[PDB]
C-alpha cells in the first residue's frame, strides 16, 4: 500500500 | 536558517508579528529535504504554542505557516504524530476546514490526513471529533472540475486515509457517508484523483463480505474494470488490488467483476512486466477458479486458460506459487470435461516441474491438484493415459522422491498416488 504520510517540503 | 534557539525566542516573545516570523521559520526548518529537525522543534516545546496559533482567525498568515508546521511534524514517525495529537491539534484542525482562506482549509486537510494515516486509533479519533461532514463540505460542488487541482488531490487522499487500516475497519456509518464522495472521485479525469480513489475503494474491500457488498452495491465495478485497463501503473495496481479483494467475497460479487468485463484485461496482467501486478492478477485469478462451474466456464471461454499455463511454466517464484492455487482450485470444482481441457492446454509438465520447489506448502498444492485431474481420471476411465503423460515429463521420479519428505501431508499424498495409480 501507498504511503500513509506526505510531508511538505515545497 | 534559523536556530532552534532562536524559534524559541521569537514564539516566547509575546508579540504577534515575532511570534510569525520565528514560526516562518520553523517551516522552513521542517521544510527542508535532508533530516527535517522534527525530535528538536518537539523537545523544545513548540507543539502546544503552534497549535495555538492555529486559532488565531485574525492573523491567517500564523494559521497558515503553524498549519504547515504541525503538518510536517505530523509527518515522522508514530510518536511524532503522537506529540501532534497531545497539543490538541485535531480539533483545532477540523476548525480550520471553514477557513475562507483556500491555501489554509488545504494545509489542515493534509495534516489531517497525515494524523488519520497514523493507523486505527488516530483514524478514529478524527472521525469522532467531526471531520468528516466538513471534509465532505469541501468536495460538494456540482462538478468537481471547479475546483484547484492541488487542493482536490489532497482531499482525496486525506478521504483514503479515514478508509485506511484494519483491526478496527472504520466504522460502518463513517464509510456509509464518504462512499458517495469517493465514488465521485472514482469518476474524474485526474490521474493522482483517481490513484487514490481507487486506493480508498480497495482499503474497504479489503475485509468480510458485508464491507465489499457496500462497495459493490454502489455500482462501482464497472468503474474499476475500466481502470484496471489505464496505462498508468499508479491506477491499475490499486485497481486490480480492489477488484482482487472483490472476489474473495460471495459467488455473487465475483459474477459482478466478471458481468463487467474483467476477465478480458487479464491477457495483459497476467503477463504484465510488473512482477507483482502478475503475481495479485494471478492470486486474483486463484479466487475466481474457486467459484462455481459456470464461472470456471467463462475463465476458460476468455482464452485464459493458456495464460495460467504460462505464468506456472514461467514467472517469479511467488507468482507461480498463486498459480499453482489457481489451478488446485480449478480442479476442485470444475467438470470433468473443464480439467480434461486443462490437460490439452499442457498443464501437466510445469506442474510437474514445480515439485522441485523447496517450498513445502507448493508441493502440497501440486500434489492435490494431481490428485483431481486423477479423479477426473477415473471418471474417465483415463487413469493410466494420464500415469504415462506424468511419467513422460519426468514427473513420477518427483512424487517417488516426496514420500519421504519431512512433511506429513506431502509424505502421505505422495504415497498416495503412487500406489493407486503408479502400481501393478
Amino acid at each position: 500500500s501507498q504511503s500513509p504520510r506526505r510531508r511538505r517540503s515545497q | 536558517n534559523w536556530s532552534v534557539e532562536d524559534i524559541v525566542k521569537g514564539i516566547n516573545s509575546n508579540n504577534l508579528e515575532s511570534q510569525l516570523q520565528a514560526t516562518q521559520a520553523a517551516r522552513k526548518l521542517l521544510s527542508r529535504e535532508k533530516q527535517p529537525p522534527i525530535d528538536n522543534i518537539i523537545r523544545a516545546g513548540l507543539i502546544p504554542k503552534f497549535v495555538s496559533f492555529l486559532g488565531k482567525t485574525d492573523c491567517s498568515p500564523i494559521q497558515f505557516e503553524s498549519a504547515w508546521a504541525l503538518t510536517n511534524i505530523a509527518s515522522g514517525t508514530s510518536e511524532q504524530t503522537k506529540a501532534v495529537v497531545d497539543g490538541g491539534a485535531i480539533p483545532a484542525f477540523i476548525s480550520l476546514l471553514a477557513s475562507p482562506h483556500a491555501h489554509i482549509s488545504e494545509q489542515a486537510v493534509w495534516a489531517l490526513g497525515n494524523i488519520a494515516g497514523d493507523g486505527s486509533a488516530f483514524r478514529d479519533l478524527v472521525i469522532k471529533h467531526g471531520a468528516i461532514d466538513p471534509l465532505l463540505a469541501l468536495l460538494a460542488v456540482p462538478d468537481l472540475s471547479t475546483l484547484a487541482c492541488g487542493y482536490l488531490r489532497n482531499l482525496t487522499w486525506t478521504l483514503s486515509n479515514l478508509c485506511r487500516n484494519k483491526n478496527p475497519a472504520p466504522p460502518l456509518d463513517a464509510v456509509e457517508q464518504i462512499l458517495p464522495t469517493l465514488v465521485r472521485l472514482l469518476h474524474h479525469n485526474d490521474p493522482e484523483v483517481l490513484a487514490d480513489s481507487c486506493w480508498a475503494i480497495s482499503y474497504l474491500t479489503d475485509g468480510p463480505n458485508e464491507r465489499i457488498e457496500m462497495v459493490v452495491k454502489k455500482g462501482v465495478v464497472p468503474q474499476l474494470v475500466k481502470l484496471l485497463g489505464a496505462t498508468e501503473l499508479p491506477i491499475v495496481t490499486p485497481a486490480l488490488r480492489a477488484i482482487g479483494n472483490i472476489v474473495t467475497g460471495t459467488d455473487e460479487q465475483t459474477q459482478k467483476v466478471i458481468d463487467a468485463g474483467a476477465l478480458a484485461v487479464f491477457p495483459s496482467l497476467l503477463t504484465n512486466p510488473k512482477t507483482n501486478i502478475q503475481k495479485e492478477a494471478t492470486w486474483t485469478m486463484s479466487n475466481i477458479t474457486a467459484g462455481r462451474q459456470d464461472q470456471i466456464q467463462q475463465v476458460v471461454n476468455h482464452g485464459l486458460v493458456p495464460f495460467l499455463v504460462g505464468v506456472l511454466s514461467k514467472a517469479d517464484f511467488k507468482t507461480q506459487k498463486e498459480a499453482a492455487w489457481a489451478i488446485t482450485n480449478y480442479t476442485s470444482g470444475g467438470t470433468v470435461e473443464q480439467i480434461v481441457y486443462l490437460v490439452h492446454c499442457g498443464i501437466i509438465e510445469p506442474l510437474m516441474n514445480l515439485l522441485s520447489a523447496k517450498d513445502t506448502k507448493i508441493i502440497q498444492v501440486i500434489l492435490d491438484a494431481i490428485s483431481n485431474i486423477f479423479q477426473a481420471a477415473e471418471k474417465l476411465g483415463e487413469t493410466e493415459k494420464l500415469s504415462i503423460m506424468i511419467e513422460e515429463c519426468g514427473g513420477l521420479d518427483k512424487i517417488e522422491a516426496l514420500q519421504r519428505h519431512e512433511n506429513e501431508s506431502v509424505y502421505k499424498a505422495s504415497l498416495n498416488l503412487i500406489e493407486k495409480y503408479f502400481s501393478v
